[PDB]
């Protein structure tokens, strides 16, 4: 059913590989990894962060508002 | 057929795993290619490879005298 041999039909695709004992496990890990991470972060920061920033603003206001509510009201004890 | 002395050949004949396979030793001045080449159906390659590799491992770990004598006779016949 789902086995290597009849999954799909592919033609004229040549793949070149290398032995894991002939290549480095961390090739250019920081020279190319760090720029790549920045690219990925930049592409997603404007789609992931903004919703969470709203939560932080709501969380701060709610915490402050709850504190203010418990605070003493001088006008209530006037007269 | 299935009575071939080579265990890989016997398995290939019995299970219909391979249309044709052959081991080769292509030597060059300072290097060479030592291995095998086979022609198989779509759904057989894996199995064939398995058995082929197993054969190699046997020779690396457990090779007996009778099969070595047979191989020596085969090599003598090929040379002559």
């Amino acid at each position: 059913g789902r086995e290597f041999g009849h999954l799909t039909r592919m033609r004229h695709v040549i793949t070149y590989s290398l032995s894991p004992f002939e290549q480095r496990a961390f090739p250019h890990y920081f020279t190319k990894g760090i720029p790549n991470v920045l690219r990925r972060t930049r592409a997603c920061i404007l789609r992931v962060a903004p919703p969470f920033v709203v939560f932080y603003l709501v969380y701060t206001w709610g915490t402050q508002e709850f504190e203010k509510s418990k605070r003493k009201n001088p006008a209530a004890y006037e007269n | 057929g299935t009575h071939m002395s080579s265990t890989l050949a016997s398995v290939a004949a019995t299970r219909k795993l391979c249309q044709s396979f052959q081991t080769f030793n292509i030597c060059y001045a300072e290097t060479g290619l030592l291995g095998a080449h086979f022609v198989c159906d779509n759904m057989s390659i894996d199995d064939m490879m398995f058995f082929l590799q197993g054969q190699w491992m046997r020779l690396c770990t457990s090779a007996t005298e009778s099969e070595v004598v047979r191989g020596k006779n085969i090599l003598r016949n090929a040379l002559v």
